[PDB]
């Protein structure tokens, strides 16, 4: 394989998802230049796990996902195996043996809008966590008692998703990132993405 | 018919366990934010412990490794287990739900949990004597009731008798652990002579009922 | 992490004013505001989340506006059930909830200056060992008083405990007891002892004083 991986289209991609429907990108049939990644003097978090991040451009994987959505700054320690909190246990979820990378850069400029940018949402409500990997896209009206809610926002019933609401004045904790988190695979199958 | 309902608080040693309980009623305990708040005496409102829907649970940092967070699906309770308790745990512990990233809609009426190594003790009761020097004006009289533990006394003047002009001051807490509260009353001057002024004091805690008579002290 | 400031601590308010409250945030934190209502002896009320939406239950005359940093919470009609503490909380904070310290609205008055009177500690106590001087400041308004003890004109700072009494419902008044705390080997060390009360209403400090054993 000579062409390479297309990391620039999710690094670089004009919009990210919400957290909560995140967006997978699959890569495969590939070379990757993963040092051209860790050499960025441009991300705030840059942390890997079951593999070293330099000694990466000669490994090979079966498949490469790249994991990309919008989160608080407050929010990226949650982005981590063995976590626990809204985003963790109702958005995004990484395993306990996660081998990948998780990479995340301050997205102020791009993300918030004076008055407030209430495109990117996170869930605040879903009765049990998810799964490694799990995607949950409902919007169901979120049962908090015993009586049933049908499609109507009042007393214990909550429409589960809520908006950021990225200001520009926000405090850091407050302001939008962006995060890609990259797995790799490693199945008893031919390796289709290698580095060099 | 919404409503929680705190129990299990009391008076502990320092050291000691309390575990306190939520009983809820028109919302289910295990599928909200649930929280524990608490408030000392004269002081603001401080955020416990969290138990998620989920399971996940948190804890403030002063809280951590002693207080556990935890919920009875089948009673539909919430509850909160202290261990190694401290003087500054002292406080009304209030449970709530937390319908909007902390916004907290329904609370219970709040237990209250006093920590303490103060042994019991009934209270000393000293005149504060009317002054000997304003003829035709107001006189101030009043009683000390010094060195008491727990919380509370209650205190009459005359039987009963006496309440225009009584004022009854909220305990302070002393650096011995003990309470003392003061008890004034303004009477005209002119009666300082020939009206008794005697403060009833009452502390349950200890069966102590003490009666002071003040007077106008003599030389 | 962030703070939060309030202003003023105290309001006094008629039936009928126009009340605001004002909460500030150290960093921008969008929306992410509420405010409750607490009552002496009773658990806080929710008024107003989200910087701005009305809890439901709670009279209109209750609002709330603001973002980022500036937040208030209006009474536009001050009614008798609304005298009481206010406090604002951050929303989705990192690590955990932040209340800000709090407005007591009070009932407001003509002024009052306090009638001041010093009680000397008893034999009775003396004989046990420890002296307490007690300091009354009566019936006065508003509620901003301080009390200077001095012990041979030395001013006394750190043996002195006060309490007071929650806003009279007659007269809308307050009363303050200072009481000074010494050993009887202390007390019996000084003559004179003075507590001496500034307070709006008296156009110079007044001094309530006695000398130790002269009746
Ligand atoms: C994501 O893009 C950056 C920057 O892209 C630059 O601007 C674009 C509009 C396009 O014209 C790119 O070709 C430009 O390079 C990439 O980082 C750049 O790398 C080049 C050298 O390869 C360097 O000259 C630029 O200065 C770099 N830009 C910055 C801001 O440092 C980056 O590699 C892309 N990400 C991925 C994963 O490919
Ligand atoms: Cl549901």
């Amino acid at each position: 394989h000579t062409n390479l991986c297309p990391f620039g289209e999710v690094f670089n991609a004009t919009r990210f998802a919400s957290v909560y429907a995140w967006n997978r990108k699959r890569i495969s049939n590939c070379v990757a230049d993963y040092s051209v990644l860790y050499n960025s003097a441009s991300f705030s978090t840059f942390k890997c796990y079951g593999v070293s991040p330099t000694k990466l451009n000669d490994l090979c994987f079966t498949n490469v996902y790249a994991d990309s959505f919008v989160i608080r700054g407050d929010e990226v320690r949650q982005i981590a195996p063995g976590q626990t909190g809204k985003i963790a246990d109702y958005n995004y979820k990484l395993p306990d043996d996660f081998t990948g990378c998780v990479i995340a850069w301050n997205s102020n400029n791009l993300d918030s809008k004076v008055g407030g940018n209430y495109n990117y949402l996170y869930r605040l409500f879903r009765k049990s966590n998810l799964k490694p990997f799990e995607r949950d896209i409902s919007t169901e009206i979120y049962q908090a008692g015993s009586t049933p809610c049908n499609g109507v926002e009042g007393f214990n019933c909550y429409f589960p998703l809520q908006s950021y609401g990225f200001q520009p004045t926000n405090g850091v904790g407050y302001q939008p990132y962006r995060v890609v988190v990259l797995s790799f695979e490693l199945l008893h199958a031919p390796a289709t993405v290698c580095g060099k | 018919q919404v409503q929680l309902v705190e129990s299990g608080g009391g008076l502990i040693q320092p050291g000691g366990s309390l575990r306190l309980s939520c009983a809820a009623s028109g919302l289910t305990v295990n599928r909200n934010y649930m929280s524990w708040i608490r408030q000392a005496p004269g002081k603001g409102l401080e955020w416990v412990s969290v138990i998620y829907s989920g399971g996940s649970t948190f804890y403030a940092d002063s809280v951590k490794g002693r207080f556990t967070i935890s919920r009875d699906n089948s009673k539909n309770t919430l509850s909160l287990q202290m261990n190694s308790l401290r003087a500054e745990d002292t406080a009304i512990y209030y449970c709530a739900r937390d319908f909007y990233e902390g916004s907290f809609d329904i609370w219970g009426q709040g237990t209250m949990v006093t920590v303490s190594s103060a042994s019991t003790k009934g209270p000393s009761v000293f005149p504060l004597a009317p002054s000997s020097k304003t003829s035709g004006g107001t006189a101030a009289l009043g009683c000390l009731v010094k060195d008491y533990f727990p919380e509370p006394v209650t205190v009459s003047w005359n039987s009963g008798a006496l309440t225009s002009g009584v004022h009854t001051f909220p305990a302070v807490l002393q650096s011995s652990g003990l309470y003392s509260l003061s008890s004034v009353v303004t009477v005209p001057s002119s009666s300082l002579g020939t009206q008794t002024y005697i403060c009833n004091v009452n502390h349950k805690p200890s069966n102590t009922k003490v009666d002071k008579k003040v007077e106008p002290k003599s030389c | 992490a962030i703070q939060l400031t309030q202003s003023p601590s105290f309001l006094s308010a008629s039936i009928g004013d126009r009340v605001t409250i004002t909460c500030r945030a150290s960093q921008g934190i969008s929306s992410y505001l509420a405010w409750y209502q607490q009552k002496p002896g009773k658990a806080p009320k929710l008024l107003i989340y989200a910087a701005s939406t009305l809890q439901s239950g709670v009279p209109s005359r209750f609002s709330g506006s603001g973002s980022g940093t500036e937040f208030t919470l209006t009474i536009s009609s001050l009614q008798p059930e609304d005298f009481a503490s206010y406090y604002c909380q951050q929303l989705n904070s990192y690590p955990a909830p932040v209340f800000g310290p709090g407005t007591k609205v009070d009932i407001k008055r003509t002024v009052a200056a306090p009638s001041v009177f010093i009680f000397p500690p008893s034999d009775e106590q003396l004989k046990s060992g420890t002296a307490s001087v007690v300091c009354l400041l009566n019936n006065f308004y508003p509620r901003e008083a301080k009390v200077q003890w001095k012990v041979d004109n030395a001013l006394q700072s750190g043996n002195s405990q006060e309490s007071v009494t929650e806003q009279d419902s007659k007269d809308s008044t307050y009363s303050l007891s200072s009481t000074l705390t010494l050993s009887k080997a202390d007390y019996e060390k000084h003559k004179v002892y003075a507590c001496e009360v500034t307070h709006q209403g008296l156009s110079s400090p007044v001094t309530k004083s006695f000398n130790r054993g002269e009746c």
